[PDB]
């Protein structure tokens, strides 16, 4: 039962900077590796930042993340703020034998 | 190419007590990380310092493996920088690691119905401990007074009690063995590296 | 470069059996993870099964498990899924993944995706 709460709709500005947070409920998210996945509906997904902060090649370097161990969640930054970044991003954690998937955040401008 | 005997440290018959938690050294053979992050019987394989990623390309003179016994509720205590009884008593972790630490839960294998009695641990000590230290000797705790010189009476408690173990109690209290590996490098030739 | 291409059934299959065949290229089928992520319309993602790179594991969760089989083969770089038993919340989009360590770290190339659509 390791669900993950993410708020839907939370990044409502056009510009300055962008925060996403995604928790966990049953146990320590900073256990396991918790990614993000940017994901463009009517077309294939891309991995935006995998592990705990590793961007990937091609990935422009203004995503960027933080572990908060506190308040038990993951955080994601968004610094360019573009027209490109309209996705919505899903939480992913591991858990014993089985994969656990946050509810998104469509993210519009 | 030799293989490092990575098979006695995870597949090994009896474990040792989170106080008297092993250490063992491996040097000049050749390192297998396809072993380790092919499987899914483990339920923690996070990597600080390193990334796991290039783990089968950096690679360094002497690694160190160690092995005990905990339950569910302080597998995040042996991670860096958060306290507990298993943080500031028994283990203890540096803040500046570049290793790697692996759980897996081996319920039936280390309890039976009757329960385990054969782990220990320490309640409590004078003060916390380096960043590696093993604490072995069992004397008695020093309260503000200690009057008992070798009794157990009041203000004088045991430091070890028996670790309760039984097999239908909940997640965070099922047996939980956690393997540490540690990798540092030093001005030697490297002993252990990864296949090419 | 990575192709990843399938062709899985969109036709209409109330309680049948159907397969599905994610095709790969550009690298080692016998190296690496292989998983199946789907998503509902209008929803959010969801895993459904994981299988390792020599077939000897296999995972699912509650609802899917009993129902769902998967087995890949490494000598023609393809992998199969065969379901059986269909029921009505299984109208989604089924996504076949590659692992870029294992277990742990996750999807590191995503698939094209065919839509299945079950009705009475
Ligand atoms: C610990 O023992 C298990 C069981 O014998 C090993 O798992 C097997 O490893 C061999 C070696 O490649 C594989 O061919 C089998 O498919 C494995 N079986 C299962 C069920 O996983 C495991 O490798 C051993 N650990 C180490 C570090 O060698």
């Amino acid at each position: 039962n390791f669900m993950l709460t993410q708020p839907h709709s939370v990044s409502e500005s056009p510009g300055k900077t962008v925060t996403i947070s995604c928790t966990g409920s049953s146990g320590s998210i900073a256990s396991n590796y918790v990614q993000w996945y940017q994901q463009r509906p009517g077309s294939a997904p891309t991995t935006v930042i995998y592990e705990d902060n590793q961007r990937p090649s091609g990935v422009p370097d203004r995503f960027s993340g933080s572990i908060d161990s506190s308040s038990n969640s993951a955080s994601l930054t968004i610094s360019g703020l573009k027209t490109e970044d309209e996705a919505d991003y899903y939480c992913q954690s591991y858990d014993s034998s089985n994969w656990v998937f946050g509810g998104g955040t469509q993210l519009t401008v | 190419t030799n293989l490092c005997p990575f098979g006695e440290v995870f597949n090994a018959t009896r474990f040792a007590s989170v106080y008297a938690w092993n250490r063992k050294r491996i040097s000049n053979c050749v390192a297998d990380y396809s072993v380790l992050y092919n499987s899914a019987s483990f339920s923690t394989f996070k990597c600080y310092g390193v990334s796991p990623t290039k783990l089968n390309d950096l690679c360094f003179t002497n690694v160190y493996a160690d092995s005990f016994v905990i339950r569910g509720d302080e597998v995040r205590q042996i991670a860096p920088g958060q306290t507990g009884k298993i943080a500031d008593y028994n283990y203890k972790l540096p803040d500046d690691f570049t290793g790697c630490v692996i759980a897996w839960n081996s319920n039936n294998l280390d309890s039976k119905v009757g329960g385990n009695y054969n782990y220990l641990y320490r309640l409590f000590r004078k003060s916390n401990l380096k960043p590696f230290e093993r604490d072995i000797s069992t004397e008695i705790y020093q309260a503000g007074s200690t009057p008992c010189n070798g009794v157990e009476g009041f203000n004088c408690y045991f430091p070890l009690q028996s670790y309760g173990f039984q097999p239908t109690n909940g997640v965070g209290y099922q047996p939980y063995r956690v393997v540490v590996l540690s990798f540092e490098l030093l001005h030697a030739p490297a002993t252990v590296c990864g296949p090419k | 470069e990575v192709q990843l291409v399938e062709s899985g059934g969109g036709l209409v299959q109330p309680g049948g059996s159907l397969r599905l065949s994610c095709a790969a290229s550009g690298f080692t089928f016998s190296s690496y993870w292989m998983s199946w992520v789907r998503q509902a319309p209008g929803k959010g993602l969801e895993w459904v099964a994981n299988i390792k790179q020599d077939g000897s594991e296999k995972y699912y969760v509650d609802s899917v498990k009993g129902r769902f089989t998967i087995s890949r083969d490494n000598a023609k770089n393809s992998l199969y899924l065969q379901m059986n038993s269909l029921r009505a919340e299984d109208t989604a989009v089924y996504y076949c993944a590659r692992g870029q360590l294992g277990p742990w770290v996750g999807v590191d190339y995503w698939g094209q995706g065919t839509l299945v659509t079950v009705s009475s």
